[PDB]
């Protein structure tokens, strides 16, 4: 597991020197723009499993075969493997966005689990929709946009973080598929 | 590749001796009711591509799913794959039904099959399916009383189902 | 490095889509490591791999090689890589190899390996001229490495004659090891030609007052008799 | 990963969660508090089943005993053998299973080391063949092995990658066989799903296998089957061969190399999508320029052993039908 | 193993195809000779020690010399005698295998490949056996069709070694 | 053209080899079968008029468009008419042909090989000649193992057409 | 490749017609003599290699120049070589002794072959004479009068002469 801190240690580690005033100025940035970071994390955090909830109800009721007899989520304990699955993509997507850095998810959640889903017999492409339901979902949840849950933030501009997000996000849908 | 009868010289070699009498006797009733076997296979051959779409049309009624995009029926490629690789497993079950013993089915066909549909995220289990309507079809067919001698089969159709049964056993 | 020459090109049946759906005869039965065959299958592969390049009367018990058995048997090697260590083999190289003219030997090995006759005599140049310098072991490299090779027997697949009959009919083309037997016509013309091989020109004799003229019944006897 | 990134070579072999270790420093019973206990619980579950999907109506098995582990009765020695005799530990591994899958998994979930030797077979199958399976799990548990890396007090970990426990080279790379990542469990692994023993032919004999880490190109894989020759006839086409002997040796060392996926779609022949035989829709490969339906590609995963100055063209050829290499091993 | 069946399964297996009408005569044909065959099968099982017994006598009484020679090769130990009628006993049994299959699969397979190096490197005449088998040819006692099931499979093994 | 003859023939001389009694086996079986055979093929030779005007009616039956539209691929000229009798009398002619050899191989060689491609590009359908098939195969009025060497090869043919 | 069969079959076939019932009557004659064409095939080929080493023994020892040294049997692997082209052409007439007709044999073997010992300075003249030595020894074992019931053969004989009468005047 590695932050973004760490990502610029090992970098420059490689590089078998000191980090530097470039490097340094840009985990700056890191830091500066880490309140927004810090209230974002709460807004994923917040209302999450509502977020499982709406995404994999959208995952079966967009496409009728996974409940259908012989499916995939067809079993009562099915379906709980299929929710607790969603919500454990949706929080180490969440600790990607604490450190900064993939590291966790990619070493973590991301490594085995196209073999693991394979080898169920999980649809993928069901897998990288529900994924990407999360993605919107999560993406509308920290822009304030949500229809259900407008909270009160201060008002400014955090394009970036949501391109990371997005980017965590479309970085499991593509590890799936 | 082994038949039913290479399979006991082969046991008889390996052991090292001449086959007795009443291992000989045996082999003679199964050359006895030969003529049945040879009728079962016709009896599948003469139906086979009907046999295969049929169940196909049923499998994807049933499922739903497959056909769908997303899903590995709804590729046009993909859906030919689908229809073939059934076509596949009947022409080796066939073999093997005239054959007797499953050596043909359980080299060329079935061996290492499951672990390819774990590398092309094709579910085994749908798969299975597809080869149990198969066979309820090809038993439905085999056990038409018409243009043959009336009779008993039942110990064939029997060795029929063991096959059928195999292929669903090993797809997964 | 001084690539091969553009040639020009034929038309030969290989290269056309005969529909032989459900095809009847004439296919070579196929010998493949792909359906795991036993030691049998196993044994008619070799065999049947072994006359393919040797082909026939050359195949013997001394031409023969144990230890390319031993490792195509175990997997230690491809179908391909056999074929290939097949031709490098020095008992290949003293019958067919020392014997023909240069020119000659790029027939046996296109035509042999490929199972297609040459194009046109500008093939034979080019491909004796690559023969003819890197030695024998680059050519049978570049035929095997060969796009052609690759898009039509693949990693493990005997080579055969392609398209020899035609579906409709019985005489097609004259087998592969027949056409090009390995003596070349004029091998010998450099050397002593053959000798004493009268006695059977002795043996079989017939008088000149017997043979049949122009104009006689008895010579058009053989197409009544096919009728 | 990458073995370099970092100076750490095991982390990103797939191993880097399980440093995490859970011993229990506090002593005496914890009446109200009930948090580290439902972390140390959680541990035992994790490590017992292998991430294996325990449900709340799956968590009123074994209430007893979990009601238990909370009490002064049972260390998680104590208490992991009891997870382990339960009903749900028979229905996942015994039952599915044969002994020698039963076996290793039994290693897997209870020593966190894989079996090495056929020594270690043959002694716990025999005590199962004299005397059932609560003796079998006994046999485990009790044992020098346990109690001196655990000492009844730490909920087991996966040691059988370490150098410190001592095991034979093989298990090590078995160690890797049988734990792919933090995703694969029992049931979701390939190699090792219900019945099939992870290690047949490579446990009993002590093969090596080689390693593939978790994730990229290699991912998705499974050795293809090996039968012995003319006695105890099997097929000789499934594999290449581990070993490589003879003559061919000449021309660089042979590379045993392993592609991975193979597939119609994804074989081109170096050429950017799907080539089509026929005008219209006809795509398996020509034989005899008659149109046969057989896969180019049989199976996804054949092998290569290739000496090393034809290393560069095999290297280009898998890449050209899209086959994905696995891992390469000198032989 | 090389039967007719296998061989025509085989056959429209290479070919991508079922078993169309052919092959299915072809299997019934070797369902109506297989009556003949297995009547042969079982006097040659039937009195197979007797014509080891007489094979190795005959081969004794042709060659005079394989119970003279002080050799270990030849017959004139107590061993060579016992190992003589072990070989005549791989062809009788060779032979019945075949009468039971139905076509020289199992003698192919299990008796004919690699024989040459066994007879060039033990230094063993191909004659002797041949000599062995022409008095199992004589002295089967077989009549009629089941007499032509043997003589072939019979004659069949002396085309190997000849 | 594959007979269970040349089937033998080709699989013996693939090997490299004399042929073994399994051929001859195969070959008997050919023998034993073909009296059936040839009481099939005279009656169908000996009322083919009847079953091809019966089939291509068959085919208007089912397909009333078939006869009233407009169109050179049509039968709803005099021309089509002739033409539908013309290909009908080919399918029954091969099967009389495939009766008297003895496997599918003269349809395998007149008939099926390219098919596909004459039915794409004439806007031929597999549809029309498995209707009059279905005729054929329900009143050629053979019986027993006759009716069953017919409907083997009429089956054979639906089966090439779907 | 054409049997007896496929031959009348492309005949008809190639006038577009159906079998008259003349043809049919013929055909059924040759059906219900063929036991006797079978058991001529089983006779060959359960003494080819004597008849073949035989007739070497003959050829060899009457005309002696390609024994010597600078003939063609000199060489001793020409002189295997010449043994199995022996064996080649008697295997050939097996085949087309069963077909009935002579298509496998003028197709795959005799055609082409005179253009081949040509090109090798091979006699053909006395590879002909070779199949005369093997045609008197084919018929002196097929007219073998034992484990076979009495009848009559010559309407069957004088065909299989055809054939190696066909291969002798097709290497010269
Ligand atoms: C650390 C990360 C991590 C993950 C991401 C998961 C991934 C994962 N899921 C399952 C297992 C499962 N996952 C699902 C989920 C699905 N149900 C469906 O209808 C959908 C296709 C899909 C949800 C979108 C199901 C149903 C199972 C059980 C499958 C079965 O037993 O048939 C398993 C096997 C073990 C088990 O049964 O729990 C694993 C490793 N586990 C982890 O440890
Ligand atoms: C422990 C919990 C914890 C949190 C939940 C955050 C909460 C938090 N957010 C900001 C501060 C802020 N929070 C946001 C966030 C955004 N504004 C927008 O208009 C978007 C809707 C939204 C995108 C995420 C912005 C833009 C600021 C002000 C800019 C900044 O401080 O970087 C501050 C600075 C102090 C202040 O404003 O009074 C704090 C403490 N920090 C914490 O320590
Ligand atoms: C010699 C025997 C032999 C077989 C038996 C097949 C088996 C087989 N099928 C596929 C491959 C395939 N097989 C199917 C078939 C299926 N479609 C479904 O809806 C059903 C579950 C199922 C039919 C019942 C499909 C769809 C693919 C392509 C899968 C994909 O690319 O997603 C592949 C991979 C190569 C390829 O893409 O063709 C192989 C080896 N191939 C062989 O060589
Ligand atoms: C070359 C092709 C070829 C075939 C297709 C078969 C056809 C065939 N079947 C039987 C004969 C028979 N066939 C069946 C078969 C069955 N009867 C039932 O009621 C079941 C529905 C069915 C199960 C398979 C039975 C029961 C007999 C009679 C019993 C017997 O002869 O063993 C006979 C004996 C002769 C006769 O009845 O006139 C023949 C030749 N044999 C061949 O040579
Ligand atoms: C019973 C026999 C037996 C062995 C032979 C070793 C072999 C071995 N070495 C390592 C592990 C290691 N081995 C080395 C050694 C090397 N450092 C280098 O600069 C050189 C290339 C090389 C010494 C010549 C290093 C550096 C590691 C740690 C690698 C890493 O973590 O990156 C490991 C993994 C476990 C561990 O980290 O200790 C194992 C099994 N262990 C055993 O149990
Ligand atoms: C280049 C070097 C080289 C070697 C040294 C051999 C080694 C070797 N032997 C065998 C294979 C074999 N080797 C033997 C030999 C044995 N029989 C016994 O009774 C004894 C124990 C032993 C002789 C002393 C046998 C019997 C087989 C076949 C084993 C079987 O199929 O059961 C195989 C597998 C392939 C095959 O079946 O041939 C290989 C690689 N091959 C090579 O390429
Ligand atoms: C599967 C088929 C099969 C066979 C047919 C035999 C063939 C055979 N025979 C011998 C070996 C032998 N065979 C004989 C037999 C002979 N004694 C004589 O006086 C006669 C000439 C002749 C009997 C007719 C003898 C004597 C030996 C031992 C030779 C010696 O050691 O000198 C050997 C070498 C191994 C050994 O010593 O046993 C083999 C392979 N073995 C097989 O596995
Ligand atoms: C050896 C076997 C063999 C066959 C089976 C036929 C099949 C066949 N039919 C046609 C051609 C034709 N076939 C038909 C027949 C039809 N009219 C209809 O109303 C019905 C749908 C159908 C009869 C049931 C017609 C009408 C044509 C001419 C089509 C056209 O020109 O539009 C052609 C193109 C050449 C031609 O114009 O004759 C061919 C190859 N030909 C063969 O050589
Ligand atoms: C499919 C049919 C078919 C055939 C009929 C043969 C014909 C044939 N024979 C030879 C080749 C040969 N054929 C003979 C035979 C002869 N020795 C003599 O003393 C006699 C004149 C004559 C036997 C009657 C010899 C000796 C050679 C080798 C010639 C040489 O290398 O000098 C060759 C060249 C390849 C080789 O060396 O084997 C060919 C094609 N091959 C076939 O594939
Ligand atoms: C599968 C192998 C196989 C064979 C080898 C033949 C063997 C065979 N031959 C005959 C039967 C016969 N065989 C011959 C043959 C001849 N008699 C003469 O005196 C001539 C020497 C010789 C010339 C070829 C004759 C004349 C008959 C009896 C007449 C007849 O049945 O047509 C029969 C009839 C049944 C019986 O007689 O018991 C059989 C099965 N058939 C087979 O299926
Ligand atoms: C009829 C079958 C069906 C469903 C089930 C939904 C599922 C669904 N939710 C979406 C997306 C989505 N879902 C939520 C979460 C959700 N909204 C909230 O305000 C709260 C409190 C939530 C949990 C209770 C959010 C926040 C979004 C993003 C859009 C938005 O701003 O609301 C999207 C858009 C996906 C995309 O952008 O690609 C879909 C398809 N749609 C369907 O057609």
């Amino acid at each position: 597991m590695l932050d973004a801190f760490s990502r610029v240690v090992v970098n420059s580690d490689s590089k078998a020197a000191y980090v530097g005033g470039s490097d340094l100025q840009s985990l700056k940035t890191f830091i500066s723009d880490g309140n927004k970071r810090l209230d974002a994390v709460n807004c994923i955090v917040s209302n999450a499993s509502c977020i499982v909830s709406d995404a994999i109800s959208g995952m079966i009721c967009e496409n009728p075969g996974l409940i259908a007899p012989g499916g995939n989520c067809y079993t009562n304990r099915r379906m709980a493997a299929c929710l607790r699955d969603g919500e454990i993509i949706l929080r180490y997507v969440s600790y990607a966005l604490l450190a900064g850095d993939s590291s966790v998810l990619d070493d973590r959640c991301l490594n085995g689990l196209k073999e693991t889903y394979i080898a169920l017999g999980v649809p993928t492409a069901s897998t990288s929709r529900a994924v990407s339901i999360m993605k919107a979902a999560s993406t509308a949840f920290i822009m304030n946009t949500a229809s259900g849950r407008k909270i009160e933030i201060a008002a400014g501009d955090c394009q970036a973080l949501q391109s990371e997000a997005a980017a965590y996000f479309d970085k499991v849908g593509s590890a799936v598929d | 590749m082994l038949d039913a009868f290479a399979k006991v010289v082969a046991q008889a070699d390996a052991r090292g001796e001449f086959l007795s009498n009443k291992q000989l006797n045996s082999l003679e009733t199964m050359i006895g009711e030969g003529n049945k076997r040879l009728d079962i296979v016709n009896k599948i051959n003469s139906n086979a591509s009907t046999i295969v779409t049929n169940s196909a049309r049923a499998l994807f009624a049933e499922q739903p799913q497959l056909i769908q995009p997303g899903g590995n029926a709804y590729t046009s490629r993909r859906m030919a794959a689908c229809l073939r690789d059934m076509e596949i497993v009947l022409r080796y079950v066939s073999y093997a039904m005239t054959a007797g013993d499953s050596s043909v089915l359980d080299d060329r066909c079935l061996n290492g099959l499951r672990e390819t549909y774990q590398a092309l995220g094709t579910p085994g289990t749908s798969v299975a399916v597809a080869i149990q309507k198969m066979k309820e079809a090809s038993i439905a067919l085999a056990n038409d009383l018409n243009g043959v001698p009336l009779g008993d089969c039942s110990s064939l159709n029997s060795e029929l189902a063991v096959y059928f049964d195999r292929a669903a056993a090993a797809v997964v | 490095s001084i690539p091969v020459l553009n040639y020009s090109l034929s038309t030969q049946n290989q290269r056309v889509y005969s529909f032989e759906y459900l095809p009847n005869e004439e296919q070579p039965k196929c010998y493949t490591t792909d359906n795991l065959p036993a030691a049998i299958e196993m044994d008619q592969i070799i065999w049947a791999a072994y006359r393919q390049i040797f082909s026939e009367h050359q195949l013997l018990s001394s031409t023969r090689q144990p230890f390319l058995e031993s490792q195509l048997r175990f997997n230690q090697i491809t179908v391909k890589d056999f074929i290939k260590g097949l031709i490098l083999s020095d008992a290949f190289r003293y019958l067919n190899y020392d014997v023909n003219n240069n020119y000659r030997f790029v027939e046996m090995c296109i035509q042999r390996i490929l199972g297609r006759e040459i194009y046109n005599h500008r093939e034979k140049l080019a491909f004796a001229v690559i023969i003819g310098s890197q030695g024998l072991e680059a050519f049978i490299d570049l035929l095997i490495n060969s796009e052609e090779y690759e898009d039509n027997f693949g990693d493990n697949m005997i080579p055969y004659q392609r398209r020899r009959i035609i579906a409709q009919r019985s005489k097609g083309e004259i087998p592969f090891n027949l056409k090009t037997p390995r003596l070349g016509k004029d091998f010998l013309y450099k050397q002593g030609m053959p000798q004493l091989l009268w006695a059977g020109p002795v043996h079989r004799f017939r008088p000149q007052e017997q043979s049949p003229k122009a104009g006689d019944p008895a010579l058009f006897l053989s197409m009544v008799q096919d009728l | 990963l990458g073995t370099v990134l970092g100076n750490s070579s095991l982390d990103k072999l797939g191993l880097d969660k399980f440093v995490d270790r859970f011993e229990v420093n506090e002593a005496g019973r914890p009446d109200g508090f009930s948090a580290d206990y439902e972390v140390i619980i959680r541990a035992c579950y994790m490590q017992i089943f292998a991430n294996a999907y325990i449900m709340e109506s799956e968590r009123a098995e074994m209430a007893k005993a979990e009601s238990e582990f909370r009490d002064g009765r049972f260390t998680v020695k104590e208490f992991c053998r009891a997870l382990a005799k339960s009903y749900q530990y028979r229905k996942r591994f015994f039952d599915g299973r044969p002994l020698y899958g039963a076996i290793e998994l039994c290693f897997k979930h209870i020593l966190g080391r894989t079996p090495d030797g056929l020594e270690h077979y043959r002694a716990k199958s025999a005590v199962y063949d004299t005397k059932g399976y609560e003796a079998f799990i006994d046999a485990f548990f009790d044992d020098g092995e346990y109690d001196a890396f655990y000492d009844s007090y730490c909920v087991p970990f996966y040691r059988g990658h370490l150098t410190t426990s001592n095991l034979s080279m093989a298990a090590f790379t078995h160690m890797f066989q049988v734990v792919r990542g933090s995703s694969t469990s029992d049931k979701a692994n390939p190699r090792t799903m219900t019945n099939q023993i992870t290690l047949n032919q490579a446990g009993i004999q002590s093969i090596p296998l080689a390693v593939v880490a978790p994730g990229a190109d290699g991912a998705t894989f499974l050795a293809p089957d090996a039968s012995a020759g003319s006695w105890q006839t099997g097929f000789s086409g499934a594999t290449k061969a581990r070993t490589s002997h003879g003559s061919r040796q000449e021309k660089g060392k042979m590379f045993r190399i392993e592609v991975a996926n193979n597939t119609q779609y994804s074989a081109v022949g170096g050429g950017s999508g799907i080539k089509l035989q026929s005008r219209s829709g006809k795509f398996y490969k020509m034989r005899n320029m008659a149109p046969a339906k057989v896969s180019t590609f049989r199976r996804a995963n054949n092998v290569y052993l290739v000496p090393f100055d034809e290393l560069s063209a095999t290297y280009i050829k898998i890449h050209k039908n899209g086959g994905s290499i696995a891992s390469i091993t000198p032989v | 193993m090389k039967t007719p069946i296998t061989e025509a399964i085989a056959s429209a297996d290479s070919q991508g195809r079922f078993l169309s009408n052919a092959e299915l005569q072809s299997i019934t044909g070797r369902y109506q000779r297989a009556s003949a065959s297995l009547e042969a099968a079982k006097q040659l099982t039937g009195n197979a020690s007797r014509l080891i017994t007489g094979a190795a006598q005959a081969v004794y009484t042709k060659f005079p010399f394989v119970t003279q020679m002080p050799g270990p090769t030849y017959a004139s130990n107590a061993i060579g005698k016992a190992k003589c009628a072990r070989d005549i006993g791989y062809y009788l049994r060779m032979t019945t295998y075949c009468l039971v299959v139905g076509a020289t699969g199992p003698m192919d397979e299990y008796l004919v490949a690699g024989l040459e190096e066994i007879n060039r490197s033990f230094e063993l005449s191909p004659s002797w056996y041949i000599a062995a088998l022409e008095n199992i040819k004589n002295d089967h006692g077989l009549s009629g069709q089941a007499a032509n099931e043997a003589n072939t499979y019979l004659d069949y093994a002396i085309n190997v070694l000849s």
